[PDB]
C-alpha cells in the first residue's frame, strides 16, 4: 500500500509522527 | 523572524550601506508579501466537470508545497509548476494564514446553462476534483447547490469567467499552511485543519473549466518557519553570455 | 559587562537570575531573544469561566536533562528536542513541581523561557543553536535544518565563552487553546499537549585541543513566564 | 410618468478586474451573506515581529558557507574564494542544500541590486590567532597566487584574537543600477531532461555570469598554541544588506527537495484502514 | 413566541455567561431571519418548457414543508432538497407571510427568443408545472403574457436570467404558509390561501428552465407556530473523527 | 458553528413531600466513571437541595479549546431514500464528525427519601435553550426535516379534485 | 428567611453558596458557627520564604463521603469522624482538585469551612451534632461525647427540618505549621496530617412512622478558606 501512511514504529510516537527521541531523523 | 542581528557583535569600521535602486526604475514595488500572495496562481488548467458527480472540488487552502509535483510521482490534476511560483514559495515559509482566498474560475464554454459554485464551510475533510457525495449515482435531484449552502452561479453565454471570494469559515484562529507529508494518515481532526472549507462547481452537461487562487483583501499570514532545504538545476538549462 | 582583576576568589563579576524559589548564575555574558506577543482576545471567549495560574509553582526555573556534546557531531545534527509541553510533564523532569496544575485543568496557554547552560574549556571550540517552532505537529521534519533555525526565535552558544542563552517562547498556536493531556476517556481525534517543539542542533562541530576532553556539557531550565490553566476536572496522572 | 432616459455611455468588455495584479480592484463577489463583511483581525492578527516584505526576509542572516584555517595555511593562501552572486550559488552544477533566506527570496526575481552583508564567525578560543584579508574584487580577478591583487580592492584586514567575529559589507559597484538574476524567469523542464544545445538555444533567456568575488586570504598565518586545536572553521553568513532591492517576479529558482508529497482526497482516497 | 422564562422561577448563583463570540471570526452575522429568507432556494432544475401549453406556472408560495420530498412518493418536478433547506426550516415555524418574493429565473439557452414571465394575481387556484389553460390545443394565438397581466421577457442572448419580484396582490392580511396535508380536499376558498398567485413562463420553442425562490425586501413572517417532529440519520453518513 | 454557553433547567415533577439532592456537573474534555461520584464532583458544579422548591437552573460553562465548536452533523447530505450505507459512502462523505466528550451528569448525593404516603419515583424534566451569548454561524443545509404529515402539494384544482 | 405561595415550581426561595467553580443550594435556613481566629505571628518565623495559597483549587466546595442515619442510631453514637487534613487528601475524595498543592508542599495552615446537608422527610423526626476538636492526636477518646459537642465549635440538624449547618474551622494547632504527608524518607518522631477532628454524632435517635422509611442521609462537603502552603518539595502521591 501507500509508504506515506504510517511512519515506522522505531522512529515514531503513538500519534504517527517522529519521536522527540528519535534524533537521526535529520 | 529573528534577524540575527543579536549575534553580529563585531563594530569596527565598514564600506557605505549605499543607496537604494528601488523605485530607480519604476514605482511598481514588489517585495510586499501581501501584495505577491494577491496575484493568481493556476491550480487546474483546462479540467472536465462531470455532470454525474456531485461537482468538482476544490480544498480551501493557499498554494505551497501541499501542491508541489514531484517527478516520478502518481498524475494528479494540479498544474505541475504550483509548487515554484513565487507564491508558494512565500507561502512554504508560513505555517499559519486567517483570512479569505478568492477563487478565479473559468468555464470554456459559450452555452447558456448555468454552472454553480458552492461553498462549503469547515467540514473536516480535504478533497479535491469529481466526487459522489456518499457515493450516490445520480445529483441533479439533490444538487448540492441547492441545499441551503452559499452558492454563486456561472452563465458562460454573459461571461465565462468569475472571481469569488471564499470567508475564514472555521472553529480555528489560523488555518495550518502545510504538512511534512501530506498523505500520512494522522489523529483525524487535525488532518483537516490545513483547509478552511471547500468550494465545488457543478455543471448542466460535461464542459472543461480552469482554476486559479490568490488572497483575499482580508487576509494574513504568520508563525514564520524560516527557508526549507532547497533544490536548483536551472544553470544547465540555459546558455551562459560567453557561449 | 566588565571583567574585574583577580581577587581571593577570582574574578568575582557575575550576574544571576531569581525566580520564584530557583537561582541560577552566569560567569559570562548571555544572549537573549526578542520578547514577542501571544495571540490575545480569545482567552475569554473559548473559556466562559476564569483561567488560572499558579505563578509560584510554574515560574521556577527547573532543569531538564542533561545535553552531551562531542567531537563527533556534525553541523545540522539534532542533540535534544523537545515537544512542549508534553516532554516537561512525562518524560523530563517529571517530579518537577512546575508539573503540578496539568493534572486537574484540561486546557491551557502557555508562554516559557528557556535558559541554557554550557561548559566548554578554553581550549575547546564549537558552536550550538537552539530554536523554537511554533505549532510543529506534524511539520517537525521539514524547516528543520540549521538555516531554519537562524530564521525563527533563537539563541546561539560558543562552546568556549560560555555565554549563556536565554529562548523565549510566546504561545502561538492555531487553536485558542493546547490540551494538557490524553486519556482514555478524551479523543483521539486530536493530539494533544504540543504547540510547540525546541531544537538544540550542532552548528559548528565541537572541537578539542591534544589530549583534551572530547565532549562537554549543556544544561537546560525551563520556566512559564505565563502560564494559564482553564477547564478544572479530577486529577491524573501525567501521561 | 414613463419619460425616456437618454442617457447612455460607451463600453469596453474585459472577462475579469484585475487579474494580473497584486492590488488596486478586485470584482470579487463574497461567498457571505453580506457581500461587504470580512475576517475579523482584531483580536488574532499577524504577529508584529513577522516579516512584512522580501526584503525583511533577506535581512535575515544566513549561514552561507564554511571553510577551514589551519597552522598550516601560508601566507596569502586563499581560504575562501568565491563568485557573490545572490542568483546561483554555482554555473556548473545541481544545488542542493539549505539556501540562506536571501538567497531563498532573490530566487523570486529577475533582478537585484545594493550592498550584500557578510560575517565571518571563527568558531575558536582565546588561543587562536592570526591574520585574514577579506576582499571585494569586481570585474576582473586576482590570480589564487598573486595576493597582491587581491590586496588592491576593497579590502577589510580581520586581527583574529579575543574577538572572533567580522562584519563585512559588500559594495554595490557594477554598470548598471540593479543586475539581473543568473537563474531563469521560467524553466518548464519537471523529470530531469537530458539536456542538449537545443534545449539550451531555446531557453527563456542567456545567463549573465557574474565575475564579482569576494576571497579571505590569509595574512599572518594562525599560530595557535599546541594544546588548543591547529585547524579552526570559520562560518560565512551573509543577507541583504539595508539598501538590498528586488524587482521582477518570476518562476521561483529553488524549490522543496525534502519530504516533498503531493496531497491526496482526505479519506476518499484509503485512509480508512 | 413565549419564552418560557417565565416558569424559570430558581434564583440560585449560575456560572457565568461568558463573552458571544458573534464578530469574533468575521463580521458576517447570519443570524436574522429576514436575511436569511433573502438568499435563494432552488426550486426547479432543468425542467422543460413545452410551446404547446399556456406556460409553465410557479405557485407565489415560500419553501417549507409544502414541497418536501419523501422517500416513495410520487416524483413531482420540485427538487428533492427543499424542505431541508435553511429557509424551508425557517419558514416551517412561521405559518403567516406578507410581502413580495423574488424569482430567478434561467433560460437554458442562448437563442434570440424572448420567453415572456407572466405575472396572476391571487385567483383562487394552486398549481405548477405545465398546463393548457382551459384545456385547449393552441396558445400562440390566445397567450397569457398577450392578455393584459403584468408581463416581463428574457432574451437568451442578451441575458439568459432573470430576476422578478412578485408583489402581494391578494385580498387577505396574510398569507398562509403551509398545511398539514397539501393534498386534502377541504373548503375552496381556504384551499388557495396558501399562494398569492402565479408566476407563468412561456417559451417560442422548446427548451428548458431553471428557478430559484427567496424573499423580497419588503417581507415579513409571523404567526410563530414552535417547532415541529422531526427526524435525521445524518450520523449514519459519514465518519468520526476516531475512525 | 455554535458558541457559548448552554441553559439547562431541572424541573422536578414532585410535591413538598419529595425531598432529597443531586448534584449536576458540566465535565470536559475528560469523563468521569459512572461509579466514581468524586470524578465528577472535581468539575463544575451546583447541588440542588430539592424541597418546596422544585426546579433549579444551570449555566453550562463553554470551555473548549477553540472559540467556536464546529456542527457534528453534516453541511450536506444528498441521501434521500434510506440508501444502506458503507465505508466508501462515508469515506465520500461531506465531513468527518467532531464528536464531543463534554457531558453534563446529574447524581444523586442524598437518596430521595418521600414520606410513604407519596409516589416513590419522580420524573424530572430537563429542559434545555441557549444562554444569552449563545452564537451561531455558517448557513448549512438543515440537519433535522419534518417527519410528521408530509405531503408534498399538488395542482389545485387540476390534479383530481374534482370528485 | 419568609416563604411564599406556591407556583409552577413550588416554593422558590432558595439560597445558595457559590464558591469557586461550585455551588450549593439549600431549601431551608442555615446555621453557622461563629468565625473565630487562627494563631497569626509564626507564620512569618517558621518560614523564612514565602507561603502560597492556590485559592481556585482549594476554596472550592468538594463532597466527601455519604453518610447513613438509621432508626437504630443511639444518641452519642459516631456516624462519622475526620482527622484532618489528612482524611481529605487519602480517604475521601482522593481525585479532587483540592488536593493538589499538598503533593508539593510539606507544610500548611489551614482554615476550613464544612458543610452539612441532610434530607429527611417530613414524617420522621430526629437531631444530629457536628463539631470540631483542634490538635486532637492521642486525645480523640475524651471529651469525646456529645456534652463535649455541645461545648466546642458545633453545628446542630434537625432531620425533619432540613437547616443547612455550616462549621468554620480555624487552625488552632501547637505548632506553627502541621506536615502534610507521611513519607518513607520522612521522621516517624512526629505523627503528621492531622491539626483537627471533626465528629458527626447522633443526638437524638432517627425516628420514622408507620412504613416509613428506617434511614435517610447526609452529605458533607469541605472547602479550605484559607490554606497557606510552605516548604516546596517533589511532588509525590498522597499518603
Ligand atoms: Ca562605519
Ligand atoms: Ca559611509
Ligand atoms: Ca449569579
Ligand atoms: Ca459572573
Amino acid at each position: 500500500d501507500n509508504p506515506h501512511r504510517f511512519l515506522p514504529a522505531n522512529v515514531s510516537n503513538r500519534w504517527n509522527e517522529y519521536s522527540s527521541a528519535y534524533l537521526p531523523r535529520v | 523572524m529573528d534577524t540575527g542581528a543579536k549575534e553580529d557583535e563585531d563594530e569596527t569600521a565598514n564600506f557605505s550601506d549605499g543607496v537604494t535602486a528601488m523605485g530607480f526604475q519604476s514605482l511598481d514595488t514588489q517585495v510586499s508579501i501581501k501584495d505577491i500572495l494577491r496575484r493568481p496562481v493556476l491550480l487546474f488548467n483546462h479540467v472536465e466537470l462531470d455532470p454525474d458527480y456531485t461537482g468538482f472540488f476544490i480544498p480551501i487552502m493557499p498554494p505551497s508545497r501541499m501542491m508541489q509535483y514531484k517527478s516520478g510521482d502518481k498524475e494528479t490534476s494540479f498544474q505541475r509548476l504550483i509548487g515554484r511560483t513565487p507564491q508558494a514559495a512565500i507561502m512554504n515559509l508560513f505555517r499559519f494564514w486567517r483570512g479569505s482566498l478568492r477563487y478565479t474560475i473559468i468555464i470554456h464554454s459559450t452555452d447558456g446553462h448555468p454552472i454553480y459554485v458552492t461553498h462549503v464551510p469547515h467540514t473536516g475533510n480535504r478533497v479535491y476534483g469529481l466526487m459522489k457525495v456518499n457515493n450516490l449515482h445520480e445529483y441533479t435531484k439533490v444538487p448540492i447547490f441547492g441545499c441551503g449552502l452559499t452558492t454563486e452561479m456561472i452563465i458562460p453565454s454573459v461571461n465565462p469567467s468569475i472571481c469569488v471570494e471564499v470567508p475564514f469559515d472555521t472553529e480555528n484562529n489560523w488555518a495550518v499552511t502545510f504538512d511534512e507529508d501530506a498523505q500520512r494518515n494522522y489523529s483525524w481532526r487535525d488532518k483537516g485543519d490545513t483547509v478552511t472549507g471547500h468550494l465545488v462547481v457543478t455543471p448542466v452537461v460535461s464542459v472543461y473549466m480552469s482554476v486559479w487562487v490568490e488572497a483575499g483583501d482580508d487576509f494574513e499570514v504568520s508563525n514564520f518557519y524560516g527557508p526549507p532545504s532547497v533544490k536548483t538545476n536551472d544553470w544547465n538549462y540555459a546558455f551562459s553570455d560567453e557561449h | 559587562e566588565v571583567p574585574s582583576k583577580e581577587s581571593i576568589q577570582g574574578d568575582a563579576t557575575q550576574q544571576s537570575s531569581k525566580e520564584e524559589n530557583t537561582i541560577i548564575t552566569r560567569d559570562q555574558q548571555q544572549t537573549v531573544s526578542e520578547n514577542i506577543p501571544s495571540t490575545v482576545g480569545d482567552l475569554v471567549i473559548a473559556s466562559s469561566e476564569p483561567t488560572q495560574q499558579f505563578r509560584s509553582l510554574t515560574n521556577r526555573w527547573m532543569p531538564i536533562n542533561s545535553i552531551r556534546v562531542t567531537v563527533n557531531g556534525k553541523r545540522n545534527d539534532l542533540l535534544a528536542q523537545y515537544y512542549i509541553p508534553e516532554d516537561f510533564l512525562s518524560t523530563h523532569a517529571k517530579c518537577a513541581p512546575n508539573t503540578i496544575p496539568f493534572e486537574t485543568y484540561v486546557y491551557g496557554k502557555y508562554e516559557l523561557e528557556m535558559k541554557f547552560v554550557a561548559n566548554g574549556n578554553k581550549f575547546q571550540c564549537g558552536k550550538v543553536i537552539i530554536s523554537v517552532k511554533f505549532d510543529s505537529y506534524q511539520a517537525d521534519n521539514i524547516n528543520t535544518g540549521f538555516q531554519a533555525a537562524l530564521s525563527r526565535p533563537h539563541i546561539m552558544l560558543d562552546l568556549s565563552t560560555n555565554n549563556e542563552g536565554v529562548l523565549k517562547i510566546p504561545f502561538r498556536y492555531h487553536r485558542a487553546f493546547v490540551r494538557n493531556q490524553t486519556h482514555k476517556t478524551a479523543t483521539a481525534g486530536v493530539r494533544p499537549g504540543k504547540f510547540a517543539s525546541i531544537y538544540v542542533q550542532v552548528l559548528s562541530p565541537l572541537q578539542t585541543g591534544e589530549g583534551g576532553a572530547n565532549d562537554m556539557f549543556i544544561r537546560p531550565f525551563y520556566r512559564y513566564t505565563r502560564a494559564e490553566f482553564a477547564g478544572m476536572s479530577y486529577k491524573v496522572p501525567l501521561t | 410618468d414613463k419619460p425616456k432616459d437618454v442617457s447612455s455611455i460607451t463600453i469596453i468588455p474585459k472577462p475579469r478586474l484585475g487579474f494580473p495584479h497584486g492590488k488596486g480592484k478586485s470584482d470579487a463577489v463574497a461567498m457571505r451573506v453580506n457581500p461587504v463583511a470580512l475576517t475579523s483581525f482584531q483580536d488574532v492578527s499577524a504577529y508584529p515581529d513577522e516579516p512584512r516584505t522580501t526584503l525583511d526576509i533577506a535581512r535575515i542572516w544566513g549561514l552561507r558557507s564554511t571553510f577551514n584555517w589551519g597552522s598550516g595555511d601560508e601566507h596569502g593562501k586563499e581560504l575562501f574564494n568565491t563568485v557573490l552572486d545572490p542568483g546561483l550559488r554555482f554555473y556548473d552544477q545541481d544545488y542542493e542544500g539549505q539556501i540562506t533566506p536571501m538567497e531563498y527570496v532573490t530566487g523570486l526575481y529577475n533582478f537585484w541590486s545594493g550592498p550584500i552583508e557578510l560575517r565571518f564567525d571563527f568558531v575558536s578560543n582565546a588561543f587562536h590567532t592570526g591574520t585574514v584579508i577579506i576582499s571585494a574584487e569586481y570585474n576582473r580577478s586576482s590570480t589564487n597566487t598573486d595576493e597582491c591583487q587581491s590586496h588592491s580592492t576593497y579590502t577589510k584586514t580581520f586581527h583574529l584574537g579575543e574577538q572572533k567575529s567580522v562584519h563585512f559589507t559588500v559594495p554595490y559597484i557594477y554598470d548598471t543600477v540593479v543586475r539581473r538574476n543568473t537563474a531563469s524567469a521560467y524553466l518548464p523542464v519537471t523529470d530531469y531532461d537530458k539536456v542538449d544545445n537545443v534545449s539550451r538555444a531555446q531557453a527563456m533567456g542567456i545567463r549573465a555570469e557574474s565575475k564579482m568575488r569576494v576571497k579571505v586570504r590569509v595574512v599572518n598565518v594562525l599560530r595557535p598554541v599546541a594544546s588548543t586545536t591547529s585547524t579552526i572553521e570559520v562560518l560565512v553568513y551573509m543577507r541583504g544588506g539595508k539598501n538590498y532591492a528586488l524587482h521582477g517576479l518570476k518562476q521561483s529558482t529553488y524549490w522543496p527537495s525534502n519530504s516533498v508529497v503531493p496531497i491526496d482526497s482526505f479519506p476518499p482516497d484509503g485512509y480508512d484502514p
